[PDB]
C-alpha cells in the first residue's frame, strides 16, 4: 500500500535503473516475463491477469540507449508507454536539454507521472537517478524539478546522482554543466545523496578482487544502497524507519542538505568465507576513509548527523555496543548543537544473492547515511574550475546560442558562492 | 527429413556481459599485474 | 595388440575451395578431411585414407588419368609447407615438395600427366612448376602476381601442357612455359575499366574461353589468344555474395554456384537463369561425374549433395559440424542415438545408419557441453555467453534459459539422477548448483575454490558426491548435500578428464603430462601412474560400466583400450584426422563412437563382451 | 533515424568516398548485389543512416556523386562496389575545370549547381530526422575546392541549424603534383572557416608515411592508400548506429571541441595499425592502443604534435573493454604530457565506447586532434602565395573567367587572421 | 615481478645472445615458435622475468637487436631460435663501422641511438618494477665497443637508480685478432669503469684452454665456447625466476661484492664441466664442486689468482642439497688460502642455494669471482696502448672524426688510476 515513484532521466540514470530493477524482481520472486509463480506492492502493479509492471519512468532525449531495453531481457516486464524516448540528444549542454528539447516532451513526461501517480494508494515521495555531468542529466533533470513542485506540493525528493570525480573526468563541458545544475536543485529538492565514479572504481578492485571493472559494476553496487534504503517499507523489523523522517531529521538547515552514502560489508565470496561477519566490524568499516563511495577525506571535516539502515539477522543490543565504540573514537568528530547524531533502523530479510553478480552470499548488511562537511572540500575544487574557464569565455557561445543568457553564468556562481559560505559557518563550535 | 529450429534471437560475440577476460593466460600471467599490496586476482 | 575395426566414417571439410573431388574411374570420391585426407566409394561405402601432411590440407589436385593424386597443407609463419605426391592404386607418397612458405592456395595437373604447377600463399605470393617424371623438378618463380593484390586460384590448359592461368584480386595473368629453356613468360591481361574481384575459374574443353566467378556477381569471360576480356555478366538480378563456385559442361553453358546457396544453370550471352535450385549454405565446390548427367555439389556448410541433371532434384548425402566437435553424450537406456554439439548447432545422430534427425541452432555462439537429463525430456547443453540453456528432444523448443550463470561462460555441466539438481561448470573457477524446478531454476550455493576452468563434472550412483576435472591441476571431489568439498587432489598436470570405477572407490584422472594416474577417494593419495602417451596429451577417457575395460583419446590420433588391473593396451585404432575431446562407450558395450576437433565422428566396434 | 547526407565532390573526393561505401557496407553485412547478408541484428537495428531502403529488400546509398568531368563516374561504376549507388545520383557536367579554381566556382560551378541542389534537397526530403552533412574534397584541385566550397555556401544558406563534417585532403609540399595547389588551397579556407563547424584536414604525405614505417608497405598505391582515411572516416559517427557504454552522436564532440567559433580545424587518427610480421607477436590490450594513438608517427596530417600545444581531444572506442582502464591512462597523459596540453582547459580530452569494433578485428580507437600546430600546415601555404603574388604569375588563367587581384589580397588577410589566432593560446 | 631488458649490440653478442635466449627456451619448454611445451609448471610461473606474452599463448623475448652492418642481422634470423624475436626491436644501419671506435661512437652510431632508445624505453614503461639491463657486447672491436658504452650513457641518465649487467669479451694477449685492438679497450673502459655497477670479463684464450684441457674438445668451434659463456649468463638470475632456500637477487649481489664504487670487474665460471670419458669415473657431490671451484683453468679470464688477492668471492648453487655441505666447504677453503683472501674482510664468501638445477644435470652451481689479480689483465692493455700511442701509429684514422690526441691520454690516466687502486688495497 506504500508506494514510491521512481524517475530515471539521463543515460546514467537509465543505465543504473536496468542494474537496479534486475534486484526488485529476484527478491520477490518476479520473473522477467512479469509473473509470479503485499510486499511487492511498494514497486510492482497488480494487473487482473496476474501480470505485475514497474512503477519507473525511462526519460531520454537521445533513443541509442532505451533502444537496449525495449529489445533486450526486460521488453516484457516494463509498460510499453513507461519508456519514454526524444529524436536527438543534448549533447553536454545544459540549454539544450532545458529550454528547446527539453521544452517539447516535458508535457508527455508529467502526463504518466500524472497516470502513475493516480494509481497509488498511499504516495510518499519520489526517487530520481540523473547525472550532474551530462546535458540530459542537467537540464532535463532542472526543469522537471521546476515543474513537479509546483504539481506535487510537498511530497519528498531524494536524488541518486553521479557526482564528477576529482581527476577521472569524462566530458570536457563537465564544470559548466555542474555549476548549473546546483542553481535549480538546491532550492526545489530536499535531500540529495551523492557518488562519484573513481571511488567505486578502486572499491572493485581491493574488495571485490576486480582488476577491470566496467559500469556493469559500478550500476549493479548502487542498485543494492537503494534496496538497503528501501528496505523497512518492503519488510519488517525491530524498528523500522520510513522515507518521511530519515529525510527530516538528516537536514538541519534548509540550505544544508547533501549527505553522503556507503555500504558494507563489500566483501567477494573467497574473502567472505575466512573473514568473519561481525556487527562491530562491519560498523566499523563504514567509518574508515577508505571505504568511502566518494573521493573525500571525512577526517577534515565533521559529520553533522548520520543514519544506519542495517538489514538480515542482527540483534539491537549488541549495535549499541557497536555505536558506543564509534562514539569514544578521536578520528571521528562531531559538531558541537548535534549531540544526538546516530539513527538506527532494523530489518528481518537477509540480502539476497543475483545470479551474475559478483558479490558473496552474507547475513547481514548496513547502509550509512553521513551528512558531513568535508564535501565543501570537493565543491570548492570544482568551483575552481569554473572561475579558470569562465575567465577567457570559453565554451560561451554554444551557451547563449541555445537558449540562455550570459548572467546566468555570474549568478549561477553567487549560488555557490554562498552555498560554500554557508559550510564554514555552521561547522565553526559555539 | 530434419527438423530444424531457429533461435529467434541472432546475437552477437561482442554483445556479452560478464567479466572481461585477461590477455594473459589465467595460469600465468605475461605481464604480472598484482593486487595492490600483495594478493592474485581471481579468474 | 591388435587393430580395433571402424565402422563407418561421418565428416567433411567444406572450407576449403573445389574440396570435393571426383576420381576418374566414377566409382571413387575423394575428398579432405583435416590432415589426413579420405577416399569414399560411391557405391559400396568402403573407406579409404591417406596418412601424411603436417597440418590440415588447404588445396587439392586430381590427374586426368587418376594415377598421381596431389594436395598441400598450411603451416605457421615462417615454416615451411608440404606438397605430397599420391597413387590412387596403392596409397603411397612418392615424395614431398616443401619449397613455398606458409600455406599452398592451388594446385593443378597437366593433361597429359606430364607437369604439374603451384601457386603460392599470401607470405610467398609465387609460382613454380613440377614435372612428375623426375618428382623433384623446379622450372622458375616469377612472383605471380606483381605489384596490386594477388592471385588466388590457378588452373592449367585443357589441350596443351604449355600455358596457364593466375586470377585473383584484380589480377589476371597468361603465362606461357616453353619447355627447351624452361621459362615461363608473363602478359598481363587488360581488362578496359573493370576491376572485380575473382572466386573461381572454369575452363573450357576446347580451350577457347575460360570463366570466371567475380565477387560482384558478374561472370566475367576472357580468351588467352587474344589477350583481352571478351564479355561481362549479367546486367540485372546479380547473384547475392559474388560467385564462390563455377562449372563449365563440356557442350556449353555454365553451372554456377553463388555464395547465398543458389544454383543456376546459364549460358553467355545474357546469363538468364534456366533452372533454378536453391541450396544450404555458400557453395565451394562443383565437380562432375562422367559425362556430366549426374554431379556433386560440395558446400561450406559441409552439406554434400547429389544433383541430377536431368531434372535438377537435389538428395542431401552427408553432414557434420563445420567447426570443432565438442562433446558427445549417449541417451540412458539406450544406444541407437547420440547427440554431438559445437559451435553454432546443436545435431541428433541415428547410430545404426549415421542419418541425422534434429538441429537446433543459436547462430553466432559455441555450445561446450552437452548433458541428459535421467527422465529423458530436456537435453541440457553449456554454452560461451555465460547462459545455460534446456531443450526439448522433438520439436528442439526453448524450455528454460539461465541468464548470467557464470562470468566466464559455461564450460562444462552434469545432472544428477533423480532429475532435480544441475551443475555447472566455467572457466571463472565458480561451481553452482541449480535445483531444477516446473516454473523456476534457482540458485542455492556457489562453491569458489578453482582458479581455472571445469573441464568434465562426474557424479555418484547415489548422488552423494561429484567430482570436478580442472585445467588448473586440483581435482576435487564434493559433497553434494552439505555443500562443502573433502579431498582436494594435486598434481602438475593440466586435467581434461575423470572417470568413476563403477565400484566407486577409485577415481582416474588423465591430462597434459601424459600420466594416467589412479586415485583414491579415501585421501588424494596416487598408487599406480601409466604413460598413455609418450608425445601427445590424453584428452578424452572414459569407462564401462563393469570396470574392465577402459579407453582414451587425444592429440595422438591413437583409440587405445586399457585393462583396468593389468594396465596394459590391448587394442589400437588409428583412423582420425584431428585430435579427440570426447569418448563414450556405448550402453550395452557395442560401438565406441569418437569424436575429432576437426568436424568428424568415427564409430569402432568394441572388441570384448564385458 | 539520425540521418546523414554524404556530398561527393572532386577527383580525390570521388575515389576516397566510393571506398568509403566499402567499408561500411562490410560492417553492415551489405552485398554489392544490394540485399543485407549479415550475423548480427544489431547492425540491422541502425541501417537509415547511411542508407535508404529499397523495392525488393535492396538498399542504396544516400551519397551525391558530383564532379564536372566524366572522367571518373565511369571508374566509380565500374569498380567492385559501384552497382549500389542509384542510376539518378550521378550528377555530372561535360568539360572538366582544368584544376581552375575560376572554372569550378564561376562558370562551370554555376550552371551544375541548379541540377546538383535539386537532388541534394530532394535526398533531404526522404531523411525523417536530418542529422548534419558530409563532404569529401580535395583544396589542391579544381572541381572539389572549387565547387564543394560553392555548395558549402549554398547549402549553410538553407539548412543553418545543422551541423558540417568536410572530409578535406590538404596540399603537401614534398608531396606536391601540381603547380597550382597555393591559388586553390587559399580561395577555399576563405570559405571554410565562416560556414563549416569542423574540418578535419588529411595530408598525402602523412598517409605515405604511415604505410612506409608502420604498416611496412613497400607499394603504397591508391587502392589501399583511401582505406586508412575510410578507417577513420567511420569510426566518427560509430555511436550513432550502434550501441555502447557511452553514446556520443556528432553534437556531443563539437561542443566539447569548439571552444571559440572559429578554432575547429581538426586531425584524425586510427588507431590498431600493426604490419603483417608484427601481426602474431603483438598485444591487443587497451593500454597498447592508448600508446599509439597519442604518438607522432600515426598522425594522418604532416604536423609535428610537440611542436604545438593541443587544446581538445576526443578518443572514441569500440570494443569490449572496462572504463577504467579507458580512464587510468587517459588521466596520466595529461599528466605525463602536461606541457603539450594547456593550462586553462581541464580534461582535454574525452571518451566514447561503442560496443561494436569492425570486422576482422576485436578492438578499435578513432583519434580526432584540435591542436594549436595546425597553423604549420597552413603557414607552408601562406608562404608560397607571397612568393608566386608577387611576380602575378598564373594570373590570366584567372582573371578571365570571372574574378579581379581583390580577392587575392582578402584571402591572404584572412589567412593571416586565421594563423594569428592559434599563437596567441600557445 | 623484477624484469631484465636485454641488449644484444656488437658482432662478438650477437651470436653469444642468440645462444643465450636458446638455453633457456629450452629450459622454460618454449619451442623456437614461442608456444609453451613443457613438463612442470615452475617453468611457467615465472617467465615474465625475460619474455613477454602475445594474444593466443604466445611468448616473445624482451631483447633489442642492434648492429650498424646488416649482415649479421640476418645471421641470426637463420638460426635456430631465429623466429622467436619481433620485429619492430630490429634496428640496425647500412654502413659498417671498420671497427672504428669513432665510428661506431660519433659519426655513424650518432645517428641511430634515436631509433634504439625510442625501442628500448618502449620495452620499459610496459614494464612493472624494472630491476636492470643486460647488454652483450666485446672489448676488442669498434661496434660493440664504441657504441656499447655509447647506450650505457645514454641509459643511466633515464634511469638513474637501476644496475647494468654487461656481459664483455675482452681482448686476450695471443688470440689477437685486431691490429687497433688495444685501442678500442682503453677507450670503452673509460666509461664502464665510470658509469656500469656489474661487468663480467670474458678472455678468449681461457675458453681455448678449458676446452683443450676439462672437456679435451678437438674442434672447438664459436659454436661452443659460446656454450660456456651462456651456461654462466642463466646461472646469476636463476634466483630471480625459480625458488630457493637462500634467495639472492641481482642488487642482493651488488652490495655483496662492491666495496668500492671502482671495484666491479668480476670473473665468472662454471661448476659440473667434464670430459666424455670421465662421466662414470666421477663422483657428483658438494665437496667435489668447491674443489672445483678454484681452478685456475676453470675462471674464464687469464689471470692466475695467485698474482693476486681475492676481496669477494660467490657461487650460486642449482639443484637439491643439503646446506651444512654447502656453507661449510666456504669455511673451509678460506681457512687453508688464508694469505690469498684478505686480511681486511671477514668471511669473504658469499652463498646462495635454488632448487632447479639445468635439464639433464642432477645439480650443478655458477662461480663469480673478485680478485685483484685482474689487474694483469688491464696492465697489458695499457702497456700495448703505451707502445703504439708513443709513434701515434693507426691515429689519423681515429683523429680524423672529430676526437683528438689529448682523450687517449686523459683515459690513459685513468687506465692508471686504476690498477694502482687493485694495489693500494691489496697491500
Ligand atoms: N557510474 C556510472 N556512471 C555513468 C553511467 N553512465 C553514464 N555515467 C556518467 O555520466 C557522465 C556524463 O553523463 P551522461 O549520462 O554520459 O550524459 P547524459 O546525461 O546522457 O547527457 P546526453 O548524453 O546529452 O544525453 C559520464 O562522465 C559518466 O561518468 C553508468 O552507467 N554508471
Ligand atoms: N592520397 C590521395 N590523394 C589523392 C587521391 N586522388 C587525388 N589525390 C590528390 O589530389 C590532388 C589533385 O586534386 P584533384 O583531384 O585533381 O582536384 P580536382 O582538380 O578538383 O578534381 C593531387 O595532388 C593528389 O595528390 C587519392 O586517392 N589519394
Ligand atoms: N665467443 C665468441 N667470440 C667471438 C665470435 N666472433 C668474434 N669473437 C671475438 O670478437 C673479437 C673481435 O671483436 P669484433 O668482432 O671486432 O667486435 P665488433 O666491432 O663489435 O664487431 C675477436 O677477438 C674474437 O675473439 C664468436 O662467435 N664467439
Ligand atoms: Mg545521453
Amino acid at each position: 500500500m506504500r508506494e514510491c515513484i521512481s524517475i530515471h532521466v539521463g543515460q546514467a540514470g537509465v543505465q543504473i535503473g536496468n542494474a537496479c530493477w534486475e534486484l526488485y524482481c529476484l527478491e520477490h520472486g518476479i520473473q522477467p516475463d512479469g509473473q509470479m509463480p503485499d510486499s511487492f506492492n511498494t514497486f510492482f502493479s497488480e494487473t487482473g491477469a496476474g501480470k505485475h509492471v514497474p512503477r519507473a519512468v525511462f526519460v531520454d532525449l537521445e533513443p541509442t540507449v532505451i533502444d537496449e531495453v525495449r529489445t533486450g531481457t526486460y521488453r516484457q516486464l516494463f509498460h510499453p508507454e513507461q519508456l519514454i524516448t526524444g529524436k536527438e540528444d543534448a549533447a553536454n549542454n545544459y540549454a539544450r536539454g532545458h529550454y528547446t528539447i527539453g521544452k517539447e516532451i516535458i508535457d508527455l513526461v508529467l502526463d504518466r507521472i500524472r497516470k502513475l501517480a493516480d494509481q497509488c494508494t498511499g504516495l510518499q515521495g519520489f526517487l530520481v537517478f540523473h547525472s550532474f555531468g551530462g546535458g540530459t542529466g542537467s537540464g532535463f533533470t532542472s526543469l522537471l524539478m521546476e515543474r513537479l513542485s509546483v504539481d506535487y506540493g510537498k511530497k519528498s525528493k531524494l536524488e541518486f546522482s553521479i557526482y564528477p570525480a576529482p581527476q577521472v573526468s569524462t566530458a570536457v563541458v563537465e564544470p559548466y554543466n555542474s555549476i548549473l545544475t546546483t542553481h535549480t536543485t538546491l532550492e526545489h529538492s530536499d535531500c540529495a545523496f551523492m557518488v562519484d565514479n573513481e571511488a567505486i572504481y578502486d572499491i572493485c578492485r581491493r574488495n571485490l578482487d576486480i582488476e577491470r571493472p566496467t559500469y556493469t559494476n559500478l550500476n549493479r553496487l548502487i542498485g543494492q544502497i537503494v534496496s538497503s534504503i528501501t528496505a523497512s517499507l518492503r519488510f519488517d523489523g525491530a524498528l523500522n524507519v520510513d522515507l518521511t523522517e530519515f529525510q527530516t531529521n538528516l537536514v538541519p538547515y534548509p540550505r544544508i542538505h547533501f549527505p553522503l552514502a556507503t555500504y558494507a560489508p563489500v566483501i567477494s565470496a573467497e574473502k567472505a568465507y575466512h573473514e568473519q561477519l561481525s556487527v562491530a566490524e562491519i560498523t566499523n568499516a563504514c567509518f574508515e576513509p577508505a571505504n568511502q563511495m566518494v573521493k573525500c577525506d571525512p577526517r577534515h571535516g565533521k559529520y553533522m548527523a548520520c543514519c544506519l539502515l542495517y538489514r538480515g539477522d542482527v540483534v539491537p543490543k549488541d549495535v549499541n555496543a557497536a555505536i558506543a565504540t564509534i562514539k569514544t573514537k578521536r578520528t571521528i568528530q562531531f559538531v558541537d548543537w548535534c549531540p544526538t547524531g546516530f539513527k538506527v533502523g532494523i530489518n528481518y530479510q537477509p540480502p539476497t544473492v543475483v545470479p551474475g553478480g559478483d558479490l558473496a552470499k552474507v547475513q547481514r548488511a548496513v547502509c550509512m547515511l553521513s551528512n558531513t562537511t568535508a564535501i565543501a572540500e570537493a565543491w570548492a575544487r570544482l568551483d575552481h574550475k569554473f572561475d579558470l574557464m569562465y575567465a577567457k569565455r570559453a565554451f560561451v557561445h554554444w551557451y547563449v546560442g541555445e537558449g540562455m543568457e550570459e548572467g546566468e553564468f555570474s549568478e549561477a556562481r553567487e549560488d555557490m558562492a554562498a552555498l560554500e559560505k554557508d559550510y564554514e559557518e555552521v561547522g565553526v563550535d559555539s | 527429413n530434419i527438423r530444424h529450429w531457429i533461435n529467434p534471437k541472432k546475437e552477437s560475440i561482442h554483445s556479452i556481459q560478464g567479466s572481461i577476460v585477461s590477455p594473459h593466460t589465467a595460469a600465468t600471467n605475461g605481464g604480472y599485474s598484482r593486487k595492490k599490496d600483495g594478493g592474485f586476482f581471481s579468474t | 595388440v591388435a587393430e580395433l575395426e571402424l565402422d563407418a566414417v561421418i565428416g567433411f571439410n567444406g572450407h576449403v575451395p573445389t574440396g570435393l573431388k571426383c576420381h576418374p574411374d566414377q566409382e571413387h570420391m575423394i575428398y579432405p578431411l583435416g590432415c589426413t585426407v579420405l577416399i569414399q566409394a560411391i557405391n559400396t561405402k568402403e573407406q579409404n585414407f591417406l596418412q601424411g601432411h603436417g597440418n590440415n590440407v588447404s588445396c587439392l589436385a586430381i590427374s586426368r588419368s587418376g594415377e598421381y593424386i596431389a594436395s598441400g597443407q598450411v603451416t605457421f609463419m615462417g615454416f615451411k609447407a608440404d606438397i605430397i605426391l599420391w597413387d590412387y592404386k596403392n596409397r603411397e607418397l612418392l615424395a614431398r615438395l616443401s619449397l613455398h612458405k606458409g600455406k599452398i592456395e592451388a594446385l593443378a595437373f597437366s593433361p597429359n600427366d606430364l607437369y604439374l604447377v603451384s601457386l603460392g600463399g599470401p607470405d610467398d605470393g609465387s609460382v613454380v612448376v613440377w614435372s612428375i617424371a623426375k618428382r623433384d623438378a623446379i622450372c622458375g618463380s616469377p612472383a605471380a602476381g606483381l605489384n596490386v593484390g594477388n592471385a588466388t586460384n590457378v588452373i592449367f590448359s585443357r589441350c596443351r601442357d604449355e600455358m596457364f592461368m593466375t586470377a585473383g584480386n584484380g589480377t589476371i595473368r597468361v603465362w606461357e612455359l616453353d619447355l627447351p629453356n624452361r621459362k615461363i613468360w608473363p602478359t598481363e591481361c587488360q581488362t578496359g575499366q573493370l576491376k572485380r574481384i575473382v572466386m573461381s575459374i572454369g575452363v573450357d574443353d576446347d580451350d577457347s574461353f575460360f570463366y570466371l566467378g567475380t565477387t560482384t556477381g558478374d561472370i566475367l569471360k576472357m580468351n588467352p589468344r587474344t589477350k583481352l576480356l571478351t564479355d561481362v555478366g549479367p546486367a540485372k538480378d546479380k547473384f547475392s555474395l559474388g560467385v564462390s563456385a563455377i562449372r563449365c559442361l563440356k557442350m556449353g553453358g555454365l553451372l554456377v554456384g553463388s555464395g547465398a546457396g543458389l544454383l543456376v544453370f546459364c549460358k553467355s550471352p545474357g546469363y538468364k537463369p534456366i533452372k533454378k535450385i536453391q541450396l544450404q549454405g555458400g557453395i565451394t565446390s562443383i565437380t562432375l561425374r562422367g559425362e556430366g548427367h549426374q554431379f556433386l555439389v560440395g558446400t561450406e556448410e559441409s552439406h554434400i549433395y547429389r544433383v541430377s541433371f536431368t531434372d535438377f532434384k537435389e538428395t542431401l548425402i552427408a553432414t557434420c559440424h563445420f567447426d570443432a566437435v565438442e562433446d558427445i553424450v549417449f541417451p540412458f537406456g539406450t544406444a541407437e542415438l547420440f547427440a554431438t554439439c559445437a559451435k553454432k548447432d546443436i545435431r541428433v545422430w541415428h547410430t545404426s545408419s549415421n542419418r541425422e534427425l534434429l538441429r537446433i541452432t543459436v547462430p553466432n555462439m559455441t555450445c561446450h557441453g552437452i548433458d541428459f537429463m535421467r527422465d529423458g525430456k530436456s537435453i541440457i547443453s553449456a554454452w560461451n555467453d555465460g547462459k545455460i540453456r534446456a531443450f526439448a528432444p522433438e520439436t528442439g523448443r526453448l524450455m528454460y534459459v539461465i541468464n548470467n550463470a557464470h562470468r566466464i561462460g559455461v564450460t562444462a555441466i552434469a545432472t544428477t539422477s533423480d532429475c532435480k539438481r544441475v551443475i555447472s561448470g566455467g572457466g571463472e573457477g565458480e561451481v553452482r548448483v541449480w535445483q531444477i524446478g516446473c516454473q523456476t531454476q534457482k540458485l542455492e550455493e556457489a562453491l569458489k575454490e578453482h582458479k581455472s576452468s571445469v573441464s568434465c563434472i562426474r557424479v555418484k550412483r547415489n548422488n552423494e558426491e561429484c567430482v570436478t576435472a580442472s585445467t588448473d591441476g586440483t581435482c576435487i571431489i564434493w559433497d553434494l548435500v552439505r555443500l562443502r568439498r573433502n579431498q582436494m587432489i594435486l598434481a602438475n598436470t593440466l586435467f581434461q578428464c575423470v572417470c568413476y570405477h563403477p565400484e566407486e572407490f577409485q577415481i582416474i584422472t588423465s591430462g597434459t603430462d601424459r600420466k594416467i594416474a589412479y586415485w583414491e577417494v579415501f585421501d588424494g593419495t596416487v598408487i599406480r601412474e601409466l604413460e598413455g602417451s609418450l608425445s601427445g596429451s590424453i584428452n578424452g577417457m572414459d569407462i564401462t560400466q563393469e570396470g574392465v575395460h577402459f579407453v582414451t583419446g587425444g592429440n595422438d590420433h591413437l583409440v587405445k583400450v586399457w585393462d583396468y588391473n593389468e594396465g596394459e593396451v590391448t587394442h589400437v585404432g588409428v583412423g582420425h584426422s584431428g585430435n579427440i575431446t570426447r569418448i563414450r562407450i556405448s550402453p550395452g558395450n557395442q560401438y565406441i563412437v569418437s569424436v575429432s576437433a576437426d568436424g568428424a565422428i568415427l564409430r569402432w566396434k568394441y572388441p570384448y563382451t564385458s | 533515424m539520425r540521418e546523414i547526407v554524404h556530398l561527393q565532390a572532386g577527383q580525390c573526393g570521388n575515389q576516397i568516398g566510393a571506398k568509403f561505401w566499402e567499408v561500411i557496407s562490410d560492417e553492415h553485412g551489405i552485398d554489392p548485389t544490394g540485399t543485407y547478408h549479415g550475423d548480427s541484428d544489431l547492425q540491422l537495428e541502425r541501417i537509415n543512416v547511411y542508407y535508404n531502403e529499397a523495392t525488393g529488400g535492396k538498399y542504396v546509398p544516400r551519397a551525391v556523386l558530383v564532379d564536372l568531368e566524366p572522367g571518373t563516374m565511369d571508374s566509380v561504376r565500374s569498380g567492385p562496389f559501384g552497382q549500389i549507388f542509384r542510376p539518378d545520383n550521378f550528377v555530372f557536367g561535360q568539360s572538366g575545370a582544368g584544376n581552375n579554381w575560376a572554372k569550378g566556382h564561376y562558370t562551370e560551378g554555376a550552371e551544375l549547381v541548379d541540377s546538383v541542389l535539386d537532388v541534394v534537397r530532394k535526398e533531404a526530403e526522404s531523411c525523417d530526422c536530418l542529422q548534419g552533412f558530409q563532404l569529401t574534397h580535395s583544396l589542391g584541385g579544381g572541381t572539389g575546392s572549387g565547387m564543394g566550397t560553392l555548395l558549402i555556401s549554398k547549402i549553410r544558406e538553407e539548412y543553418p541549424d545543422r551541423i558540417m563534417n568536410t572530409f578535406s585532403v590538404v596540399p603537401s609540399p614534398k608531396v606536391s603534383d601540381t603547380v597550382v595547389e597555393p591559388y586553390n588551397a587559399t580561395l577555399s579556407v576563405h570559405q571554410l572557416v565562416e560556414n563549416t563547424d569542423e574540418t578535419y584536414c588529411i595530408d598525402n604525405e602523412a598517409l605515405y608515411d604511415i604505410c612506409f614505417r608502420t604498416l611496412k608497405l613497400t607499394t603504397p598505391t591508391y587502392g589501399d592508400l583511401n582505406h586508412l582515411v575510410s578507417a577513420t572516416m567511420s569510426g566518427v559517427t560509430t555511436c550513432l548506429r550502434f550501441p555502447g557504454q557511452l553514446n556520443a552522436d556528432l553534437r556531443k564532440l563539437a561542443v566539447n571541441m569548439v571552444p571559440f567559433p572559429r578554432l575547429h580545424f581538426f586531425m584524425p587518427g586510427f588507431a590498431p595499425l600493426t604490419s603483417r610480421g608484427s601481426q602474431q607477436y603483438r598485444a591487443l590490450t587497451v593500454p597498447e592502443l592508448t600508446q599509439q594513438m597519442f604518438d607522432a608517427k600515426n598522425m594522418m596530417a604532416a604536423c609535428d604534435p610537440r611542436h604545438g600545444r593541443y587544446l581538445t581531444v576526443a578518443a572514441v572506442f569500440r570494443g569490449r573493454m572496462s572504463m577504467k582502464e579507458v580512464d587510468e591512462q587517459m588521466l596520466n597523459v595529461q599528466n605525463k604530457n602536461s606541457s603539450y596540453f594547456v593550462e586553462w582547459i581541464p580534461n582535454n580530452v574525452k571518451t566514447a565506447v561503442c560496443d561494436i569494433p569492425p570486422r576482422g578485428l576485436k578492438m578499435s580507437a578513432t583519434f580526432i586532434g584540435n591542436s594549436t600546430a595546425i597553423q604549420e600546415l597552413f603557414k607552408r601555404i601562406s608562404e608560397q602565395f607571397t612568393a608566386m603574388f608577387r611576380r602575378k604569375a598564373f594570373l590570366h588563367w584567372y582573371t578571365g573567367e570571372g574574378m579581379d587581384e581583390m580577392e587575392f589580397t582578402e584571402a591572404e588577410s584572412n589567412m593571416n587572421d586565421l594563423v594569428s589566432e592559434y599563437q596567441q593560446y600557445q
